[PDB]
RNA sequence: CCUGAUCAGGCGAUGUGUGCU
């Protein structure tokens, strides 16, 4: 399956490739409807 | 007359063309069934529903009998003598009413019974969908893998099943594989009926070659006889309708690309398009394809026929289980 | 909204709702085991969605209630005992039942 | 006065008398629902086998 | 897993102790 675990620093190109979107607001969860 | 049932009848997404007043009566009978299911006296139920106002009422029954069980719905003829014998044996003559109950337990019971009646209406409409064709050459995609039967999903939520004795002996189906067949029966099983097919008849290959050949529709060539031992071996004799045209060449396509595709409809059929001529002598001699015919005798009174051939041709003209020979006979 | 302490709970048979009274608090002196209902308390979950069948049902009964969750107190799984005492507290502005 | 004698005649035979009224028939079915009485019984006069003298 | 009739509804970290090995 795998052979080794490798660690290194993370360039910002790589960090933008991990994600699936951007977060822009501090709002947690809606009220009266328990949906984000 | 609250007019809630007025707008409630005219929802009308799935039951517009379905019976609206009958669905209203069925929902009323479900609610009255729950209302029976809350008291302890086991009395039968009757809801009475109005179309003009929308409002309704709940009546109890008395259920004329010659017996004593179900005693809150038990009546007899000597008790009908006080009604001057007007009741007959057996009737469900109602002689009582009930009023109302809020009852969140019974509210959940009404929701469950309404889901049951909605399921019944769905089954009824699916049988109505089957009633508009009643049986046809139609394809499906099987979804479930049961024992000696395969369940098939089709379009517009209709379904079917394939029986194993209706299926091939060796060819075993698997999900993701499409199967086209002629359906021939809808037997009423428990909680509604389901479609059943049999994709093994010569009708299936016949309609497959009709959908395949463009000369088959336009009467350039006629399909004289289609004979199939299904899955194993098959020989069909066809001729051109006086056009000097290759019937095997037109019904074969490019490099067998009709019939070898059409055999894929049967699931591996060994099919032979065969020639046919004017008199039954040359037509049967060419329907003895693939073989060589030296001579053929026939009897004009009683329909009997005899052929002779070499042994290297006799092995080809006989067949394993008489498939070629019974094929030419039928 | 507020939460009721009523006896008419959905989704449970008579097996759980047998020790309760008409008010929804278990009888003083009743042998209970692990897994039974002591106080029947249902909550409004919030409306949040409705379907054609519940629309039809809401026209039939006229009940507003109608999307209700259960949050009944139940005996922790394993203990036993016989209920010897029941205390109820209400803040002002609330009506009192038969029990209080 | 005893429900056994009421059982000795059938319920239809009870219905052949105007001494029974409308609510009385409901009371008849309500008592007979408990499977104790009015099931159309017949004895010799009073006693069955377990109704023996001892 | 638990509860009811294939569907619905239920899965905490810190700190303070205190007690056992």
């Amino acid at each position: 399956e795998f052979d080794a675990i490798k660690i290194a620093l993370a360039s910002p190109d790589m960090i933008r490739s991990w994600s699936f979107g951007e977060v822009k607001k501090p709002e947690t969860i809606n009220y009266r409807t328990f949906k984000p | 007359m609250n007019k809630e049932i007025l707008a409630v009848v005219e929802a009308v997404s799935n039951e517009k063309a379905l019976p609206r007043e009958k669905i209203f009566e069925a929902l009323e009978s479900a609610l009255a069934t729950a209302t029976k299911k809350k008291y302890e006296q086991e009395i039968d139920v009757r809801v009475q529903i109005d179309r003009k106002s929308g409002d309704f009422d709940t009546f109890r029954r008395w259920l004329v009998v010659d017996e004593v069980t179900q005693p809150t719905k038990e009546i007899t003829l000597e008790a009908a003598r006080y009604e001057d014998e007007s009741l007959n044996l057996g009737d469900y003559v109602e002689d009582q009413i009930e009023s109302v109950t809020f009852d969140r337990i019974t509210t959940q019971t009404a929701k469950q019974v309404i889901v049951q009646k909605v399921r019944e209406a769905e089954r009824a409409m699916v049988v109505d969908q089957f009633r508009e064709h009643e049986g046809e050459i139609i394809t499906g995609v099987v979804k479930k893998v049961n024992r000696d039967n395969i369940s098939l999903d089709l379009g517009n939520n209709a379904e079917a099943v394939i029986l194993r004795e209706d299926m091939l002996p060796r060819e075993n189906f698997r999900p993701g594989d499409r199967v086209r067949g002629v359906l021939y029966s809808v037997r009423p099983e428990a909680r509604g009926a389901q479609l059943f097919v049999t994709r093994s008849k010569p009708e299936m290959l016949i309609e497959l070659f009709r959908i395949e050949v463009p000369e088959i529709g336009e009467e350039v060539i006629e399909i004289k006889a289609a004979a199939r031992d299904p899955g194993s071996r098959a020989k069909i004799a066809v001729k051109t309708n006086d056009k000097r045209i290759d019937p095997v060449g037109a019904c074969v396509g490019m490099r067998g690309a009709r019939v070898q595709a059409v055999s894929t409809e049967l699931g591996g059929e060994r099919i032979d398009i065969v020639l046919w001529d004017d008199n039954p002598a040359q037509f049967v001699i060419n329907a003895m394809a693939p073989a060589d015919v030296a001579s053929i005798v026939v009897d004009e009174d009683k329909h009997t026929m005899d052929i002779a051939v070499e042994a290297g041709n006799l092995a080809q003209a006989i067949g394993r289980n008489g498939q070629n020979v019974r094929l030419a006979s039928q | 909204g507020p939460e009721e302490i009523t006896a008419d709970i959905p989704n449970v048979g008579e097996a759980a709702l047998s020790k309760l009274d008409e008010s929804g608090i278990v009888y003083i002196g009743a042998e209970v085991t692990g897994g039974d209902i002591l106080v029947g308390k249902v909550t409004p979950k919030g409306e949040t969605q409705l379907t054609p069948e519940e629309k039809l049902l809401r026209a039939i009964f006229g009940e507003k209630a109608s999307d209700v969750k259960d949050s009944s107190l139940r005996v922790p799984n394993g203990v036993s005992g016989t209920v010897i005492d029941v205390q109820v507290f209400t803040r002002d502005g609330v009506e009192k039942d038969k029990r209080a | 006065h005893y429900i056994g004698d009421l059982v000795q005649r059938t319920e239809v035979e009870l219905l052949k008398t105007p001494n029974l009224g409308k609510k009385s028939l409901t009371e008849i079915k309500d008592v007979l629902a408990s499977r104790g009485l009015s099931l159309g019984m017949r004895l010799e006069n009073w006693p069955p086998a377990s109704i023996a003298d001892e």
